[PDB]
């Protein structure tokens, strides 16, 4: 697990990605870190905006599978070839392991411009697979042929950091990278880790709205969406509370919002935090981020000024819980238990201060029995 | 997805056993395989894996030279021969793949 602190480069605006060794001899690759999604695939072809591809002629070891796999994302798709071969983790895993791979030679909206990563790794669950649950996931490869057991943990530390690193943990918790107690809450369903909300605070405000719009579809964690995403309803609320609370297409993304440096805005926004299920179904925990997480920086150190991006859109299908609120927490994707567990990271810190907080317990009287539809 | 591990049974030391997974409800031949085995009292151990057109075989250093791995795409079962067994590989052996399993097949070498 040591060698695996740091094993992570990106930041949350961009993403955060995994080094790989694939083929023999081996080719490295960068590989975009998704729990939301559970393939792997990388580029196969030259694109425009990656440095460079896997390229299957160049490997003795690779082996197609005679097919290819259509993924359509809410934005942006690719087609690849389907295939087997041995691929190493270099901070993690002396060994080499054979996993399915899918090779894009086709692509629309995928790789985008000032992205590093060349290829992204699915570490969700089987249930969401292209093309069928049959095609064993990579995270499942390496449960069973490197004896690990079924759990991962991340921890990104991009906190502060320009929009414009971290630890993936394979096989379970590594203590130094948190202190305090992990909260767990179940997975409802076991395709996107999803789990389920109970209530939205903005400044030790609630919310007016049913438990139910929170898991309007779905509530997931998903370390390849950027943003917090909430269903359009949701957001409509969030961004009227927010507003009525601090001093536009700010909210919606069409313009930043800049100050000169003397004019510390962190302040001025209030505090966001969601309510979690616990394990014993009557008492729930909290997660908090601080307005440096939600009110991103834009440029970084250099002029006397900052613009900011707000770091939560809206959504049609799913709450997302994406990497504006991961960079808070430890999170823990305890497959093996059917859990997600959530710890403050003591590097989601700016000038000293925490810029995220979990407590409990608190009692669920409240809400209702369950509130997933 | 289903797996059925039959083969096992009680076998002397330097003997020999040959194992076998019948696989149903998806297509066997596209999919890797893989054994693991759980000793008891130990953490389960992954013993031997094999692509999907049977030509790439990994295997665990423990049983390197002992155990091959193999399968019979046109009838849907995947094998593992192994010989010179010693008390060592007393286990639950389980073929797997992707997240799935089957109930396992018991080898007890005495």
């Amino acid at each position: 697990f040591l060698a695996m602190v740091d094993n992570l480069q990106g930041d949350s605006g961009r993403g955060y990605y995994l080094e790989m060794l694939i083929g023999t001899p081996p080719q490295k690759l960068q590989i975009l870190v998704d729990t939301g999604s559970s393939n792997f695939a990388v580029a196969g072809t030259p694109h425009s905006y990656i440095d460079t591809y896997f390229d299957t002629e160049r490997s003795s070891t690779y082996r197609s599978k005679g097919f290819d796999v259509t993924v359509k994302y809410t934005q942006g798709s690719w087609t690849g070839f389907v295939g087997e071969d041995l691929v190493t983790i270099p901070k993690g895993f002396n060994t080499s392991f054979l996993v399915n791979i899918a090779t894009i030679f086709e692509s629309e909206n995928f790789f985008l411009p000032g992205i590093k990563w060349n290829g992204i790794l699915g570490l969700a669950y089987a249930t969401l697979a292209k093309p069928s649950s049959s095609l064993e996931t990579f995270f499942d490869s390496l449960v069973t042929q490197a004896n690990i057991p079924n759990v991962f943990s991340m921890q990104m530390c991009g906190a502060g950091l320009p929009v414009a690193g971290g630890s993936l943990v394979l096989g379970g918790i590594e203590p130094s990278l948190y202190k305090g107690d992990i909260w767990y809450t179940p997975i409802k369903e076991e395709w996107y880790y999803q789990i389920e909300i109970l209530k939205l605070e903005i400044g030790g405000q609630s919310l007016n709205l049913d438990c139910r719009e929170y898991n309007a579809d779905k509530a997931i964690v998903d370390s390849g969406t950027t943003l917090l995403r909430l269903p359009q309803k949701v957001f409509d609320a969030v961004v009227e509370a927010v507003a009525r609370a601090s001093l536009d297409g700010f909210w919606t993304g069409s313009q930043l919002a800049c100050w000169t440096n003397s004019e510390t805005p962190w302040s001025y926004f209030p505090k966001i935090s969601i309510y979690l299920r616990d394990e014993n179904s009557s008492r729930s925990f909290r997660i908090t981020i601080l307005p440096q997480l939600y009110i991103q920086p834009m440029m970084g150190a250099g002029l006397n000024y900052e613009c900011y991006r707000f770091g939560i859109s809206p959504s049609t299908n799913a709450l997302v819980i994406g990497a504006t609120v991961m960079e808070g927490f430890y999170v823990i994707f305890d497959r093996a238990q059917k859990r997600v567990g959530f710890a403050a990271s003591p590097c989601a810190e700016i000038a000293g201060a925490a810029v995220s907080e979990i407590s409990g317990p608190f009692s669920t009287e409240d809400v209702a029995s369950n509130c997933v539809p | 997805v289903q797996l059925q591990e039959s083969g096992g049974g009680l076998v002397q030391p330097g003997g020999s056993l040959r194992l076998s997974c019948a696989a149903s409800g998806f297509t066997f031949s596209s999919a890797i395989m893989t054994w693991v085995r759980q000793a008891p009292g130990k953490g389960r151990e992954w013993v031997s894996t094999i692509g999907s057109d049977g030509s790439i075989t990994t295997y665990a250093d423990s049983v390197k030279g002992r155990f091959t791995i193999s399968r019979d795409n046109a009838r849907n079962t995947l094998y593992l021969q192994m010989n010179s067994l010693k008390p060592e590989d007393t286990a639950v052996y389980y073929c797997t793949s992707a997240g799935r399993r089957g109930p396992g097949t018991q080898v007890t070498v005495s």
